[PDB]
């Protein structure tokens, strides 16, 4: 999971 | 927005759609390319091809379970492109590049047409 | 094999599937979550959720155009997860995390359940 | 395009  | 994003989600979705295709699950159209038949999901074909997007947004054609392609289309070229739609991988070879490029032009798959043009230019 | 791969293909396919959903093109099921209705593509739901994969591979249920979820399921939680299926982005907030996690457990979306558990653990 |  990432900060888009 | 303040969303988080799962990097591998789109790739995992496509892998599962290809597994459904393999197992003939919820396939809803047969594409006929002369003597050959290919089963697929209309939504995946529309998401990948400008030609299928136009066909399945048409009020009459959206209801067909069989689509016949132009007789000039090569079944191997179509097969390679169908595999690309479901996997992101294109089996481009010296022996098939002309048929693949011609099929991608017909199907309106601009990124494929682009890589074929570049590979042909490199050989000249 | 000796294939080449287009990096952005899977993301571009998913973006187009979400555009079809927006425009209600070739949606083939309605998911009912108490008083709310959500239209979607069975193939995308199956590709993302172990529960929908089990439902639409069942010989009787594969033919239904309406699926009613358990009344304990929160419509907002379902909406957030449906948006995640079609975009890879999860709108996780302090005010919705418990409903989102409970819905993802029910739908069998293991990666979502994993990030919810981690965000909850960080707050404790 | 890349070599996968
Ligand atoms: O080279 C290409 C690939 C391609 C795919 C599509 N597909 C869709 N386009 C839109 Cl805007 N919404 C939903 C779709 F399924 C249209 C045109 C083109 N041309
Ligand atoms: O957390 C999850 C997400 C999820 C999706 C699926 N989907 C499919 N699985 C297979 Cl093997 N082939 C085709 C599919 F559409 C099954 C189980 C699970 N569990
Ligand atoms: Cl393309
Ligand atoms: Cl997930």
């Amino acid at each position: 999971w990432v900060i888009p | 927005d303040s969303c988080i994003q799962f990097t591998r989600h789109a790739s995992d979705v496509l892998l599962n759609l290809n597994r459904l295709r393999s197992r003939d699950i919820l396939t809803d159209v047969v594409i006929v390319v002369s003597r050959e038949q290919f089963r697929a999901h209309k939504t995946v074909l529309m998401a990948c091809s400008g030609l299928f997007y136009s066909i399945f947004t048409d009020q009459l054609k959206c209801n067909l379970s069989v689509i016949n392609l132009d007789p000039e289309i090569n079944p191997e070229g179509f097969c390679i492109l169908l595999d690309f739609m479901y996997t992101s991988r294109l089996n481009l070879r010296e022996g098939n590049i002309m048929a693949v490029m011609a099929t991608a032009m017909y199907l309106q798959m601009e990124h494929v047409v682009d890589t074929c043009r570049k590979f042909i230019k490199a050989s000249e």
